[PDB]
RNA sequence: UGAGAGUUUGAUCCUGGCUCAGGACGAACGCUGGCGGCGUGCCUAAUACAUGCAAGUCGAACGCUUCUUGGAAAGAGGAGUGGCGGACGGGUGAGUAACACGUGGGUAACCUACCCAUCAGAGGGGGAUAACACUUGGAAACAGGUGCUAAUACCGCAUAACAGUUUAUGCCGCAUGGCAUAAGAGUGAAAGGCGCUUUCGGGUGUCGCUGAUGGAUGGACCCGCGGUGCAUUAGCUAGUUGGUGAGGUAACGGCUCACCAAGGCCACGAUGCAUAGCCGACCUGAGAGGGUGAUCGGCCACACUGGGACUGAGACACGGCCCAGACUCCUACGGGAGGCAGCAGUAGGGAAUCUUCGGCAAUGGACGAAAGUCUGACCGAGC
RNA sequence: CCCUGACGGUAUCUAACCAGAAAGCCACGGCUAACUACGUGCCAGCAGCCGCGGUAAUACGUAGGUGGCAAGCGUUGUCCGG
RNA sequence: CUCGUUAAGGAACUCGGCAAAAUGACCCCGUAACUUCGGGAGAAGGGGUGCUGACUUCGGUCAGCCGCAGUGAAUAGGCCC
């Protein structure tokens, strides 16, 4: 347990599915030929024992191992809701 | 018995599927064919690709008739089809295989290049 | 085959097959005879679950199941009679 | 099967080898896992040389010569340590 | 380490296109040719393939049989049962726009023959079978029947839980949980051969056999980011996206089931169509870039076309099996046989690309205790 | 101590003899280094781009000479540069 | 004259498929060109249907049984270019 895996920060996007919920992780990166930087996101699935947290919500999720065809993380803590 | 426009099907690797009867060479008046017996036809349904294209006027010899033949023993056979085989004028086949079993009637008419290649001669 | 070593191969993997195929079926009859009757409440139940529990070890240590596959049959059985 | 086998790299009727430790599986010039030493056939007294710190190390993991690193092994006093390491404590 | 020139006009300046002066190549062809050294040589039809060779080995696991020197011991042959190897080495780039590859991480979801270390065993029984002998049907390939026989071949009985699982205790981690110690329940193995001492000695060296744990080595799965054209291709999905449980696998998982819900992906380019193995690298350029992925090394995919499993530590198998298909071949008509994209070689396609060679002396590989036997890998020779 | 080379009597070294056996391809109007004769007469032909050829053609075809490279020299195709 | 059946072939009949034969009910799946945007449309082309038992959320679904054949008789569009 020395080795250390993966924790990212997003806000929810979707949660329709029971006990699954969608986490935009954004970030910015350059363009290859010319220098600005353009804004990219990904989607990321994380699990939710409860059904717990909301749109709007900022969160941290990590790592774990498959446990659907599409989701491989689950839910770390809220850090600061929506209201 | 197979007279004047009936349907027949193919039992060769020529390009053709169906055939119409056109003749039943042999005689003035004559009105049917058998088994062993040459036939002019028309080709009315092709392979895409094959040495025989749809439209043409061909020779072929009858195996395989439902009203079958009859042997001196006492003795019948029958099929559930009619077929031919595409011949070229001195009873070559113009394919390389036959498919389906075939009478043993064709080896008495000589076409033993025919009794060659069919899987089983009845 | 056109190597003498390919057609020794071929008789001897035929009678492994055939043995193979015998002694697990042995083994899928027994469990299956242990089910047929925790599902019927009969007496002479605790028996053919060791016997059951037996055929699956003996499988183990003929090269037949893996070792894992093994693990999972006696927990499966286990939480089913004892 | 780990090998200590040599590893030809001449150009045609001038070979020289590299002392390598490798998968008994590969080819004699494709991959290997790590390179130990060198060795020349020419050059009348033929020249090896070799670290003999990671010799020792793959010899007691179960690494094994071919027939010539081993005469070219025990010609540097590396089999006789391993034999006072092992069979000593 | 940043060189330019000709050409629009009666003459001019500007704009602008076209052309030339440098490199390089798996090159082809015209004229012409003395040598050595080191390299390179089907880019096209993943077209069809005559002929030889490319994978065997072990008598120190086991019974038989033929000789050379009626009882004799050795040497040299023959097939058979049994072990291990045949998944490596060697070939090709047709498929593939995706965890296939490159680089960086994870597995508290994993397996691993031979090799090295440690601990513990190695007890006592049984029933067969090939070979062989006789015999039937066979055109053949090959099939059956009867009788005898061996083992490290096969099968049960014992003994072993250090393995898994459950309960209590202590420590700990990133959810699921991990480690160590104690108990309780059901259970599971094994084989000899060759020597030395041989007072019955009953001891012992070595190589093999069984169970458990580590190392090494090889494989498996998941993830971030990166490399192609078309919008005169905008909607795509119904095991589809999530949950509950059950089965299944080395292993987590819609992987597969039954039920419940209505979700998932898309302008930051989904879907479709076309083209393409990917990389270290190679050519060119002042650089930023642009164009290629031949010799050599790494990863992947395929093996006449398409489906499937079996044996095995490992294959859904490159000179293995079964079925279907096209093609070729032998037949007494009942039936049988085959797969050069291994090395040479042939016909064909093309502007175009080599010898039907020698040897295991060297390096590597298989089996064997070893001498050795096998090796078109490879080392050399030829054009 | 003792035992093994396919290449192969190969590379190499020593002695004698002999200038004797061993030079071709492209270009020469401007770009771009290297010019005069004769033949022919918008013909026969040449060209990468400008463009040559109708009686005195350094642009076609030969000869003499000259320039560039050399066991090679030119041509076509493909890519980057300009 | 009015009816029923017919081997093999299947429009070779005739001015002409005339006359016959074939389709025909209900439930489900699917369905082109063209267009006056209503249609075309029952387009075309395919599947189910009896009896017993269990469950039936409800409408049905599963297990079993019998015959050549389950709208087992009578009644009911042939279609396409």
């Amino acid at each position: 347990e020395r080795n250390q895996r993966k924790v990212y920060q997003g806000r929810v996007v979707s949660d329709k599915m029971d006990k699954t919920i969608t986490v935009v992780v954004e970030t910015k990166k350059n363009h290859p030929i010319y220098g600005k930087r353009m804004k990219y996101s990904k989607k990321y699935k994380a699990h939710d024992e409860n059904n717990t947290a909301k749109v709007g919500d900022i969160v941290k999720i990590m790592e774990t191992r498959p446990l659907s065809a599409t989701k491989r993380f689950r839910l770390l803590e809220v850090v600061e809701e929506a209201v | 018995m197979i007279q004047q426009e009936s349907r027949l099907r193919v039992a060769d690797n020529s390009g053709a599927r169906e055939i119409l009867t056109i003749k039943v060479l042999g005689g003035s008046g004559r009105k049917t064919a058998n088994i062993g017996d040459v036939i002019v036809a028309t080709v009315k349904q092709a392979t895409p690709g094959g040495v025989v294209k749809k439209g043409e006027v061909v020779k072929a010899v009858i195996v395989r008739t439902k009203s079958g033949a009859r042997r001196a023993d006492g003795s019948y056979i029958k099929f559930d089809e009619n077929a031919a085989v595409i011949i070229r004028d001195d009873k070559s086949p113009r394919g390389t295989r036959i498919f389906g079993p075939v009478a043993r009637e064709l080896r008495e008419n000589n076409f033993m290049k025919i009794v060659s290649l069919a899987p089983e001669v009845l | 085959p056109n190597i003498e070593s390919a057609i020794k191969r071929v008789r001897t993997s035929a009678n492994a097959n055939a043995k193979n195929s015998s002694q697990t079926n042995a083994m899928r009859t027994a469990i299956k005879k242990f089910e047929e009757a925790v599902a019927a409440g009969a007496d002479n139940v605790d028996a053919l679950y060791n016997e059951a529990v037996k055929a699956v070890d003996m499988a183990a240590t003929k090269g037949l199941i893996h070792k894992n596959k093994a693990n999972r049959d006696k927990i499966r059985l286990s939480k089913l009679a004892k | 099967a780990v090998k200590i086998r040599l590893k030809r790299m001449g150009s045609k009727k001038s070979p020289f080898y590299r002392i390598v430790v490798a998968d008994s599986r590969s080819p004699r010039d494709g991959r290997f896992i790590e390179t130990v030493g060198t060795y020349n056939p020419l050059k009348d007294p033929a020249e090896v040389v070799l670290k003999e710190d990671l010799v020792l190390d793959w010899l007691s993991k179960g690494a094994q010569p071919s027939d010539t690193v081993r005469n070219i092994l025990s010609k540097e006093g590396v089999m006789k340590k391993h034999h006072e390491a092992k069979n000593v404590k």
